[PDB]
């Protein structure tokens, strides 16, 4: 069948290329609700996740931007304290005390 | 103690450690990392030069590891039952996004956050180009770095502001910068070194549309010919049997043979042998899928049907004659349009492509303008019989139909070979 | 070369098989050979020379030897361009000038190669003087017409002589099958 | 088709051959407009070409 | 080095322009990082008009 122009036109129509756009930034992993929900679960549950996707998706930056907005309870201060000149143990203190 | 260096494990305590599986196995680290995660503790890496060193207590692992990589990277890691036991949550990224006004606005916001100055037209053009990249009409490409790279080039070409014209220029330049091979090909076509019929009719030859391997993103037409001779029912694909093609069966040859054998049964076998060949060896033939062009060329050779040459034919076909979608349909259509426009648009040139590929038909602006002007035609077919009806310009059924002509040609070939049998007895 | 099918052999066979159908198969086996060892042969492109030589052997057509023949060919008999057309034309001109130009020597080359014809000054001078001729062809039938010095169609045309030779070979092979009779 | 000499003559005709030419230097990448424009873009944008 | 110096990493503020034959770059374009770093391709036509 001879495809008409209308059946072939796919480009969304412009109406003003002269109007600058002001848009709020999108949520991290926009259009990637599967990965976003997987990560929400892995974070809420403390599971180790793994992001899978074709290269150039920007997965690394979206992941960091998403984690930066998270907030965990303040982690305890971990440090190495020598119990002797040979034996050094791990000490965990309340945060800010080390 | 004061010489222990903090690693990623220590810097991530009570947080998240984002690794790269590609880097984990490129550096053989994944095994020790897995032992650490399973054990929940790790001591820092020591040197083999230590007499007795220190008795470091193993550092507790209190992070959440989040591996990142491509599916190929994780394929080599998801074999052991420990991986799937440690990393139970799989956050997979679709290589495409639903092409919706919401995703267009989200891309606009993402670009603004990246620093670009967009206009509505420029955002629209970038969104359309993302869809073009996805090769799908209703899915935009999810590769946001690639859209950002194109946006950077458009900002440069437009003075920092991404207007519609600037994005169009960026896309045009991106094509032009890789257009050398096609430039040489079009020069060969115009000078006559490569002779393509884009007008008139011819028997047993058609303009298939191929993607070249020298540039696996540019489509161009290829004259594909089929010659029918009396003989055994075997179908020769010269370009698949040019060495290493005799006792290695080709799924494409088997498909074409199955279609032809099952479709025309009025003799104990196909009384004809069809040789299919591409001239112009720039064709990267695929011995894994029979081409619709191959089938229609074979049918024209058999029935002596003068197919239209102004129409190019693309699309795979299965042994039932159903036309299957093919990859790079945009590249192929635009390549044939380039060739036709070079030789001058006759006003009747076109492409016969699978209707299965209508979801992938995101054609360049010039092809669409030619279509709207009626200078270029796109025919979507579902069956090889439909493609043959369009090419030969006649119906299959009825009197003076293509099917009866093919049966007549097969009858003539059968008569010639049974006349060889006449000689065999006499 | 036992199981290795050569695209050139397949192409020539396809042309000959589809072009001459008055017997259930080509009743003739054609042996093609360069009578020399300095020839580097391409198994991927069927030469136009191979095709016209085969057609002449079949139809017993005396071809002109003063004309050299170059160019690839596809199973439809269309003459495709070849590389190094300048080298080939100038090489044949060298050989002809060595033996003395007879005023009729020439080269039959693909018309597709007209965009590559940048012949040396001496070849062009001989062409202008009429001592050397360049024939550009598109189909192998044109090359055969030039070589055999006759037309394909019509009475006593080359195609009728080829069909007559094929008929004679078919009669001979069915003569051996006459021996198979009794 | 016997090609005439005129259809075969390809050499640029010399109208006078003893006159020393004085020509301005050509812009870099002359006849290579594709590469020249690619490099102009790579320079204007700081991309690695 | 016993422990060597604690040198700060030198910032890279140049534009790299790799030059070679298409054969040379084929062995380099298998990396999604390459096409991510070198995004401008300046091809030279082996002929000029």
């Amino acid at each position: 069948m001879r495809l008409s122009y209308e059946a072939l036109e796919w480009r969304t129509p412009i109406e003003n290329s002269t109007e600058p756009v002001s848009l709020p930034p999108p949520p991290p992993f926009f259009g990637q609700e599967r990965a976003r929900e997987a990560l929400e679960l892995a974070i809420r549950g403390g599971f180790h996740a793994y992001l899978v996707g074709p290269p150039s998706l920007g997965k690394h930056e979206a992941l960091l931007a998403y984690l930066s907005t998270q907030s965990v309870e303040t982690p305890p201060d971990l440090l190495y304290v020598p119990l002797s000149e040979r034996k050094v143990a791990v000490l965990t203190l309340p945060s800010g005390q080390e | 103690v004061s010489l222990i260096r903090p690693g990623a494990v220590h810097r991530a305590q009570g947080g998240y450690l984002i690794l790269d599986a590609l880097s984990l196995k490129r550096e053989g680290t994944w095994e020790a990392f897995k032992r650490a995660l399973r054990n929940g503790q790790v001591e820092p890496v020591t040197e083999p030069q230590a007499p007795a060193g220190l008795e470091v207590e193993p550092f507790p692992i209190q992070m959440q590891v989040i591996l990142v990589g491509t599916p190929e990277a994780f394929e080599g890691l998801e074999e052991d039952p420990a991986f799937s036991e440690l990393f139970r949550i799989r956050a997979e990224f679709s290589p495409t996004l639903p092409a919706s006004p919401e995703n267009c606005t989200a891309l606009g916001g993402w670009l603004l956050a990246q620093g670009f100055q967009l206009t509505q037209g420029g955002l629209t053009r970038l969104y359309d180009e993302a869809r073009r990249m996805a090769e799908q009409r209703d899915r935009m490409d999810a590769r946001l770095v690639e859209i950002r790279a194109l946006a950077e080039e458009a900002a440069v070409l437009g003075g920092g502001l991404l207007t519609a014209e600037s994005v169009e220029q960026a896309i045009a330049a991106r094509e032009h910068r890789s257009f050398l091979s096609e430039e040489e090909f079009l020069r060969a076509v115009q000078e006559g070194v490569i002779r393509l019929r884009t007008t008139g009719r011819a028997v047993g030859e058609v303009n298939s549309l191929v993607v070249v391997e020298a540039a696996p993103y540019w489509g161009r037409p290829a004259r594909l010919t089929a010659r029918a001779a009396p003989g055994r029912d075997h179908l020769i694909s010269i370009d698949r049997e040019a060495g290493l093609g005799g006792q290695i069966f080709h799924k494409a040859v088997l498909t074409l043979a199955g279609y032809l054998r099952s479709r025309y049964i009025e003799h104990g076998s196909l009384p004809v042998t069809i040789s299919l060949a591409f001239e112009q060896n720039y064709v990267s033939i695929e011995g894994d899928s029979a081409g619709l062009a191959e089938l229609v060329a074979a049918l024209s050779a058999i029935g002596n049907l003068p197919l239209r040459q102004d129409l190019a034919v693309t699309g795979a076909v299965d042994q039932t004659g159903k036309v299957l979608a093919v990859g790079a349909i945009n590249a192929k259509v635009e390549g044939f349009f380039r060739v036709c426009k070079a030789l001058g648009l006759s006003g009747t040139q076109g492409v016969i492509l699978p209707e299965a590929n209508l979801a992938n038909l995101t054609l360049r602006a010039e092809v669409l303008e030619a279509v709207r002007a009626g200078q270029f035609h796109i025919y979507a077919v579902e069956t090889a019989e439909q493609a043959l009806e369009i090419l030969a310009g006649a119906r299959m059924e009825g009197f003076r139909g293509l099917q009866e002509k093919i049966r007549a040609g097969l009858e003539a070939f059968a008569r010639l070979e049974e006349g060889h049998d006449k000689e065999d007895r006499e």
